[PDB]
RNA sequence: GGGGAGUGAAAUAGAUCCUGAAACCGCAUGCAUACAAGCAGUGGGAGCACCUUUGUGGUGUGACUGCGUACCUUUUGUAUA
RNA sequence: CCCACUGUCGUUGAAAAGCCAGGGGAUGACUUGUGGAUAGGGGUGAAAGGCUAAUCAAGCCUGGUGAUAGCUGGUUCUCCC
RNA sequence: GAGAAGCAUGCUGGAGGUAUCAGAAGUGCGAAUGCUGACGUGAGUAACGACAAAACGGGUGAAAAACCCGUUCGCCGAAAGACCAAGGGUUCCAGUCCAACGUUAAUCGGGGCUGGGUGAGUCGACCCCUAAGGCGAGGCCGAAAGGCGUAGUCGAUGGGA
RNA sequence: UCUAAGCGGGAAGCCUACCUCAAGAUAAGAUUUCCCUAGGACUUUAUGUCCUCUAAAGAGCCGUUCGAGACUAGGACGUUGAUAGGUUGGAUGUGGAAGCAUAGUGAUAUGUGAAGCUGACCAAUACUAAUUGCUCGUGAGGCUUGACU
């Protein structure tokens, strides 16, 4: 039973997920549109959005929580100086999903994942 | 698992070659027969 | 008059191409052309390509009009397999046989 | 573990009667005239008046 | 891979190429079939469809119904599980 | 490194004898490479009828040979007395 | 037509067939866990071969989860790294192709095709020397075939710039 | 004289009674409510066919999902919207964050301050995604009798 259970398993163990998870977190804060599976599309939502959040306070608590969480110093400097100002009167829902049909290789549906003010 | 064959070139030859069957008589009915079904190898 | 078009040596066995063959039997030539553009079937690409050709050659060697044709006739057959072997536990060998099909299209007014 | 007779033809097409595709949820984007999937962007990167990757 | 064109007496004589059977597998048309229990036929027998004649004809199907437990071998004796 | 005591798994196996977790010996009557010797009623055996090319109360190949079988199976078109 | 069977004819086929009466037989198949080929049912079912692990951006392409480039993540590290002997025999490198082969697709490959590539007085082999063992002029033995052995001559896994 | 006529009592047992299913109960039951009222030809002359017009009530496809679930089925919602995610507040768990200052030779301790962080919970909130749609389902529903009109 999965009686009100929150989480995805995809397929892998437990830091294989929290590791590819922060992956796709710091290739979309780079590139700000990306493409992948709608199931790890709609899972990202629950990662990213919550350091947005966090970037819109600039101390160094907040810095070094997100460099505990994102492991990458660029991604740090671009939320910070950025996506947290960018986002400051937004109240949540950053991102924005979209159905893109289905993967040749593996008929596995596929989804982007962009930015909501982008470009 | 270790299995049978197990190759050496020097043993199969010191054992099999022409110069084997030539040395003995048996060998030389052998290389007869091989000859009369024209066999297109006559030895290993 | 129908024209037709042939696609022989498909590498598909004709079970799995009947069954997309099915979908498109008797429809007009653009909602079929649809129906074979979104389909995450292999035997879709296949069954579009002999689809297309029959068009062409409707509208090239007897020069009709493209939006008053139909699927008229559609059928699969089957082609020569290709035998293999495959080996199995304790020195077992099993026969495997990669299967072919014929595909033909009919397309009319 | 195995059959002690065959399978009739009948019997065998009689399973099969529930093997039948079906179509998927086409729409026409009069945005930009196409053919699209529904709730889908289009092949193109088109979707309720945006376009992704200019 | 095919469709036209062209060769040839002939191309379902086109190179897997004379003829091209059967098992097996499709597509099309007609009839039957979703309240009824079994070697699937046989004796009856309504209806429908198509040919034909002015039919007490022909072809296909077969609602409903009586009867009815494959073949070979070996055995005193086999639907025989 | 050599071995193979227990258990789960595997038994159309990843494998015609294994994996995994434990287990024994580990300077000796040890383990191992290369080359050689012993050949079938024979060889070799700290001995289980063990091994002798996935074959062993007598190896494999060819011949005698189409061995023999008071046994099992099979035996093909039609009609009449 | 009582039967094994016969006769006529439409279509396909494209070069042989054969009365009557005699004659000779590889003269008739449903079974033999019969023999050879082909095709079914099971069923589009089990499985896709170590539980070291992937993600994204760009490129090329008809098509990219798997190829190339980049940015991250992870695994081995007395081995899953480097090197010889044995064995194999061109698998090595470049260009080009994707039918079959590769347990999926492939633009990739130890796949197909077309070219190229191995340079020694000092490394090794050959060479000189011998062990076990083999062969063995004469010789001894044995129905034949043959067996053993002296002088010798081979034979490295050991000695010799 | 309990039986022949007639009239009785009598058990955790039987039928009901309690819970759940149940009209494929082919005899396929009932009740409330809702929807459909266009034209031409025509002959195999009858619930006959053909061509324009029409497309309802509703159902499904699709999407956001669930205390429902193997796949289904079933429940809720799809902008006139709180269906899911996020955001904001709260609650809970852990137990005294980082930086700085002070005391100490130092390990460390104290203050700032029950701080900082906090899956799945409660409440609000259109910020993101639930679209512009498509398909199916028709056009008054044979006959014979008998009652009411
Ligand atoms: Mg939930
Ligand atoms: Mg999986
Ligand atoms: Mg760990
Ligand atoms: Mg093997
Ligand atoms: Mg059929
Ligand atoms: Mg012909
Ligand atoms: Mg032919
Ligand atoms: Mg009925
Ligand atoms: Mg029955
Ligand atoms: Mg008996
Ligand atoms: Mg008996
Ligand atoms: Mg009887
Ligand atoms: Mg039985
Ligand atoms: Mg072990
Ligand atoms: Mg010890
Ligand atoms: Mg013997
Ligand atoms: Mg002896
Ligand atoms: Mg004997
Ligand atoms: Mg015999
Ligand atoms: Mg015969
Ligand atoms: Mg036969
Ligand atoms: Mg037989
Ligand atoms: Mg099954
Ligand atoms: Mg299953
Ligand atoms: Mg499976
Ligand atoms: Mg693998
Ligand atoms: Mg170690
Ligand atoms: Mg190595
Ligand atoms: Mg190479
Ligand atoms: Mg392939
Ligand atoms: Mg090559
Ligand atoms: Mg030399
Ligand atoms: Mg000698
Ligand atoms: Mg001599
Ligand atoms: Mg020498
Ligand atoms: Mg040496
Ligand atoms: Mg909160
Ligand atoms: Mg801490």
């Amino acid at each position: 039973m999965r009686h009100r259970n929150s989480g995805v398993k995809l397929g892998r163990t437990s830091s294989h997920r929290k590791a590819m998870f922060q992956n796709l977190a710091n290739s979309l804060f780079e590139h700000e549109l990306i493409k992948t599976t709608l199931p790890k599309a709609k899972e990202l939502r629950r990662v990213a959005e919550p350091l947005i959040t966090l970037a819109k306070n600039d101390t160094v608590a907040n810095r070094r929580l997100a460099f505990a969480r994102t492991r990458n110093a660029a991604t740090v400097g671009k939320l910070f100086t950025v996506l947290g100002p960018r986002y400051k009167e937004r109240n949540g829902g950053y991102l924005r999903v979209l159905k893109a049909g289905f993967r040749a290789g593996d008929a596995a549906p596929m989804a982007y994942v962009e930015l909501v003010d982008r470009e | 698992m270790k299995r049978t064959f197990q190759p050496s070139e020097l043993k199969r030859k010191r054992v099999h070659g022409f110069r084997a069957r030539m040395a003995t008589k048996a060998g030389r009915q052998v290389l007869a027969r091989r000859r009369a079904k024209g066999r297109h190898s006559l030895t290993v | 008059m129908e024209v037709t078009a042939k696609l022989r040596g498909a590498a598909i066995s004709a079970q799995k191409a009947r069954l997309v063959a099915d979908l498109i039997r008797g429809k007009s030539v653009a909602h079929a052309l649809n129906i074979l553009n979104f389909s995450n079937k292999k035997a879709a690409v296949l069954v579009k390509k002999a689809l297309e050709s029959a068009i062409a050659n409707a509208e090239h060697n007897n020069s009709l009009d493209v939006d008053d044709l139909k699927v008229s006739t559609i059928y699969v057959d089957e082609g020569m397999s290709l035998k293999r072997i495959m080996p199995r536990a304790k020195g077992r060998a099993d026969r495997i046989t990669k299967r072919t099909c014929h595909i033909t299209v009919k397309v009319g007014v | 573990a195995v059959q002690q007779n065959r399978k009739s033809r009948s019997r065998r097409d009689m399973r099969r009667s529930h093997d039948a595709l079906t179509e998927n949820a086409l729409t026409v984007d009069q945005a930009t005239g196409e053919t699209h999937r529904r709730h889908h962007v289009t092949k193109d990167g088109f979707y309720r008046g945006r376009q992704l990757f200019a």
